[PDB]
RNA sequence: AGCUAAAUAUUGGCGAGAGACCGAUAGCGAACAAGUAGAGUGAUCGAAAGAUGAAAAGAACUUUGAAAAGAGAGUUAAAUAGUACGUGAAAUUGCUGAAAGGGAAGCAUUGGAAAUCAGUCUUAC
RNA sequence: UUUCAAUGGCCCGUCUUGAAACACGGACCAAGGAGUCUAGCAUCUAUGCGAGUGUUUGGGUGAAAAACCCAUCCGCGAAAUGAAAGUGAAUGCAGGUGGGAACGCCCUGGCGUGCACCAUCGACCGACCCGGAAGUUUGUCAAUGGAAGGGUUUGAGU
RNA sequence: AGAAGCUCAGACGAGUAGGCAGGCGUGGAGGUUUGUGACGAAGCCUUGGGCGUGAGCCUGGGUCGAACAGCCUCUAGUG
RNA sequence: AAAACUUUCAGCAACGGAUCUCUUGGCUCUCGCAUCGAUGAAGAACGCAGCGAAAUGCGAUACGUAAUGUGAAUUG
């Protein structure tokens, strides 16, 4: 069901798809690549996790298999307004255990976004 | 251009069943639904069913 | 099978639920609805 | 329920009507690979991108 | 959305029907709204500009212009305001027209026909 | 559609695909079925033999009504009763024998084709070959005809 | 300058189904693992065959099956019945036989039949579970030819191969070329 | 002239036939038209049947 | 010997609603004063041609000139909108700057000369 | 980018064995400008269903030329063959044989097993050439009827 | 690891008539992008820059004044 | 051999009217309706306004009279 998704968003009409000419971006609201591709597809990837910014604060954001009837509380949002150290032990420990290789790439995400938020 | 064109096209029925159960399929799938287009990131449930 | 729960108009649950319909178990095939639309919204063309 | 009907079962509103059968019974096509019964006898995998 | 099918949506037609009406089917067409004490007194979001009326102007270059109207000039869809005049190079001055709909109506010009026509239209006098 | 034709592939090509020597002409070869016994005859013997000539005696005023004869051969007997029908009386010993009348099933002769299983049975129809008939009899049951 | 007889030479072969089923491509995505990664002759040919194409997937029957399973000798047993294509019923067999098929369609009626009467129906994904080398499997195929075209396919003089006649009568390709009365018979 | 495999052609089509195409665009049209008839008699001839 | 409603037709007339139609060399010949101007003894033949601006506010006045106009000024959001009026392409033309050239020119390749210009960098650790 | 020097470079399109051609067309620019639609057919491909299939001739239903639903017919397919009258498809596990996909067993082969497809030998159905057993009633002596059986003929068959 | 992806190796590369494949461009239709726009859309001019083997595409500056585009599909009076 | 001249490139200005945007027009489809004339029709000719040539309208009651409706214009 999961790959019927991706069958059906990843290589055609999606609204967080940007395609241009020769690549794929992906501005959906719960990726960390922000590239299009199962392995990193919200949508399609029932167990996954993403950081984005907001106002100064920082967030990750998880679902699970378990509420995916219920889209008002099938992400789950968590806030952290620390430094940088303390945000990446933060995502590690919160990914430790869940994604598999989504470690890296939040810590990536996140390094991005404080330095925007410096800025 | 003439008017007798083919203007109006055949689908069988059974067909025609068949994507109509494959859209309502469709619509019960969130993801889907996001993809689509549609801000419902904040609804309760799909399907979202209210009362007569 | 899985049961939905019905909401009033003040938003609030239900109690009485309706179980999901089998239609909601039919294959899901992007590529015979788009060829079935392709057809269907050719349906109310008028002729120039 | 009437609408559509069933897969097995004829529906009320549409005359000899049965919902249309999948040709594959799970969709879930990795968590199938990456099952015991698959990966019990696959031989052991070859490299990944391979040295030159 | 409109369900009439004796009433037509099309560009083409509307904008011929505006532009083609006869001089009574514009009297309509030019219409504006009255000020808030009238409509708090007759009951009425509307009525159809008559000369010798009081109006102010409410947009354009001239708004907040005061005067009253000495003549609704049917053909152009433009209404002449007394004072609402332009200094040509000449020395001479030619008049600003507005439209109906970018006045408010603050003193309308009573007669035994207006008042019919404000107690027909759900009002009173 | 259009699109995802030619002539939008030989747009830029001269000729248009049918060549520069001999061109695309009107009707070089002639209009319609032109020829068959002169310059066509390769075609028209190698791939349309007997097309030329007549075989057999003319029927004025042929109808199709009283000739209507379909046929059904015996291994179809059993699947034109309902299945009720065949769930009562296929292979079970009854005193009372079924009947299919294959002229409501819209057959005019039975053939006969395939076996028939052991169960008597009474076939009510028009036509009947001679064999369809033996092996009916040989399965116990009998042929009535109908008119 | 070398003397090669054909440069940059495809065969024939598919890689991929033409058709855009996001199911059918789901299972062969299942079998490009399974055929890569076992020894399996059965996962390349179900492979294989679920590239091909319709013409190239005959249906097959239920009496078909039962005939082919029932061969004297066979050793067809509880062996599940593999075919990639159409399963569809033949109402001319009356008793159904206790069988077991995986195909990629079962029409309504032959898959009421065989679950009414004995066995079981099953997809290929499921015979990707139960015998992932397709062990103790009989692999089966439609009848490529008996399609309408090959009617005609390789007609000719003596070849005995039926022409393309718009009607069937007296009238129609029947008097000269195919009968000595008129000229010739060819 | 006559090359290619299948059937003859047997197009008859050697007259001025586009001067007499006859096109189905007012089928939807006329259906609702003998609706509407069958409607009027309905009510025009009283509890009599319409059939 | 004879009559007869309905179902059927309808490039015309009349009244409407539309459109995956055309968009001023298109769509009817004609979006405009179009079967008009013009042609032909006649039967007939038959065009071209839409767009200042929100408003004429269509340039008062001074000055040069026989005048037409120019130059100032003025109107305007704009006169790079002045009716020869939205935008204003190419062919082709004048002016200016640069360059080239002993009976063609154009091109390709490689570098020089002259003009022109971006990247990169500066930093981060 | 411009220009210079060195080297190279004929005017493109076109029919043609052969074009720089003393062969044709081309002074220039902008805009327009040519494998379309329809009734069929054939191969191939996709989808639905599948011994069936096709709702849209209509009727129902929608205030709406859409979508939805629907009775009875009918088209094509499920049987062929012959000019017709007519007849009309299992001796067998719906046969043998050869090669064969996949599988199983054994130690690379071997052994089974054989889908699909061809080569081939038959069996069956219709015509064609014989052969006339019953049986039907009318002519019984006959009239009509066609069985078994034989041909190595044929069909766009099973 | 847009598995329609990634990766390794080897051989090879002329072409009229012609066949096939993948792409670029245009008008209109459905969906989509919290899409661009009088703080300048479209169009046009350009000894500016950038991308692609190419069809082309993007951009700086100038002019201009009212609409237009990316992506997925549909279509054609499409170069 | 400098200018002129010729050609090229660029800027500005001309010539020209492409392009873009628009559109009371056309085209096609559907729906509905049935109504010319010797009681003078369709068509034609000449006239009619304070200032009009055409178009539009009308007929010596001549850009119209009566009647009905609206309700204060027409407009250069």
């Amino acid at each position: 069901q999961d790959e019927v998704i991706w069958q059906v968003v990843g290589h055609e009409f999606c609204s967080y798809r940007i395609k241009g000419e020769a690549q794929n971006f992906c501005r959906n609201e719960y990726n960390v690549t922000g590239l299009c591709n199962r392995q990193s597809c919200p949508l399609a990837n029932s167990r996954y996790a993403t950081v984005r910014e907001d106002n100064g604060k920082l967030y990750l954001y998880m679902k699970t298999i378990e509420r995916a009837h219920f889209p008002s509380k099938l992400w789950q949002r968590i806030k952290l307004s620390k430094n940088y150290a303390k945000a990446l032990e933060q995502i590690d420990q919160q990914l430790l255990y869940w994604p598999g290789r989504q470690i890296h790439r939040c810590k990536q995400r996140l390094t991005r976004l404080t330095q925007y938020l410096l800025k | 251009t003439k008017t007798w064109r083919k203007w109006h096209v055949k689908v069988n029925q059974n067909e025609k069943r068949y994507a109509i159960a494959s859209a309502v399929a469709a619509s019960g799938v969130p993801s889907l639904l996001l993809a689509r287009g549609h801000r419902i990131e904040e609804i309760p449930e799909v399907p979202l069913v209210v009362d007569d | 099978r899985p049961t939905v729960s019905i909401y009033n108009k003040d938003g609030s649950v239900s109690s009485e639920t309706l179980a999901l319909p089998f239609v909601f178990k039919a294959p899901i095939r992007p590529d015979l609805v788009r060829s079935v639309h392709t057809a269907v919204a050719k349906n109310k063309r008028q002729p120039y | 329920d009437s609408v559509f009907g069933s897969t097995t079962e004829v529906a009320q509103l549409k005359k000899n009507y049965f919902l249309p059968e999948n040709i594959i019974s799970n969709a879930d096509v990795t968590r199938l690979i990456n099952s015991d019964e698959i990966q019990s006898i696959v031989k052991a995998a070859g490299p990944s991108r391979v040295k030159r | 959305m409109k369900f009439s099918r004796d009433v037509t949506s099309s560009r083409r037609k509307q904008r011929k029907a505006h532009f083609g009406a006869p001089s009574s089917v514009r009297r309509v067409l030019m219409s504006a709204p009255l000020s808030k004490e009238l409509r708090e007194q007759y009951k009425i979001r509307s009525l159809p500009v008559r000369r010798d009326d009081q109006i102010t102007v409410i947009r354009g270059s001239n708004k907040g212009r005061e005067g009253k109207i000495t003549s609704v000039y049917r053909k152009k869809f433009l209404l002449l305001i007394e004072r609402v005049t332009r200094e040509k190079a000449n020395g001479a001055s030619a008049p600003v027209g507005i439209d109906a709909s970018k006045v408010v109506i603050t003193k309308l010009h009573l007669d035994k026909d207006r008042k019919d026509l404000i107690v027909r239209k759900g009002g009173k006098v | 559609p259009t699109h995802v034709s030619k002539t939008r592939k030989l747009r830029g090509h001269v000729s248009a695909g049918h060549g520069r020597i001999g061109k695309h002409r009107k009707h070089p070869g002639g209009r319609g079925k032109a020829g068959g016994l002169q310059h066509l005859r390769s075609h028209f013997d190698k791939y349309h033999p007997g097309y030329f000539g007549k075989v057999g005696m003319r029927r004025f005023h042929l109808m199709k009504n009283p000739l209507w004869r379909p046929t059904v051969n015996l291994d179809r007997l059993w699947t034109l009763l309902p299945n009720e029908a065949r769930d009562k009386y296929l292979g079970k010993n009854t005193e009372v024998a079924p009947v299919i009348n294959v002229l409501q099933s819209g057959y005019g002769k039975v053939l006969g084709k395939g076996r028939l299983p052991e169960t008597p049975v009474i076939v009510q129809t028009r036509y009947v070959s001679r064999r369809a008939e033996e092996k009916i009899k040989q399965a116990g049951g009998v042929v009535e005809l109908i008119a | 300058g070398i003397d090669i007889e054909r440069h940059h030479v495809k065969k024939s072969q598919r890689s991929k189904p033409a058709s855009e089923n996001v199911y059918l491509k789901l299972l062969v995505k299942l079998y490009r693992f399974l055929a890569r990664r076992t020894d399996s002759r059965f996962n390349k040919a179900i492979l294989k065959r679920l590239f091909q194409s319709k013409t190239n997937r005959p249906p097959i029957s239920i009496s078909k099956i039962a005939a082919l399973t029932s061969r004297k000798s066979a050793s067809s047993q509880n062996k599940t019945t593999v075919v990639v294509g159409t399963v569809t019923d033949d109402e001319r067999m009356l008793t159904v036989p206790k069988l077991s098929i995986a195909a990629l369609r079962f029409t309504k009626s032959a898959r009421a039949r065989i679950l009414k009467a004995g066995g079981e129906v099953l997809t290929l994904d499921q015979l990707a579970l139960r015998a992932p080398t397709g062990s103790n499997t009989v692999l089966v195929r439609g009848k490529k030819h008996a399609r309408e075209a090959y009617r005609h396919f390789g007609f000719g003089p003596h070849k005995h191969k039926a022409p393309y006649v718009r009607s069937e009568g007296r009238k129609f390709e029947r008097a000269r070329g195919r009968r000595k009365s008129r000229a010739f018979k060819v | 002239a006559i090359h290619v495999k299948g059937q003859l052609p047997n197009a008859h089509f050697h007259k001025d036939w586009q001067r007499y195409v006859k096109t189905w665009f007012n089928q939807p049209g006329r259906k609702l038209r003998r609706r509407q008839a069958r409607q009027t008699k309905a009510a025009k001839i009283a509890p009599r049947p319409v059939e």
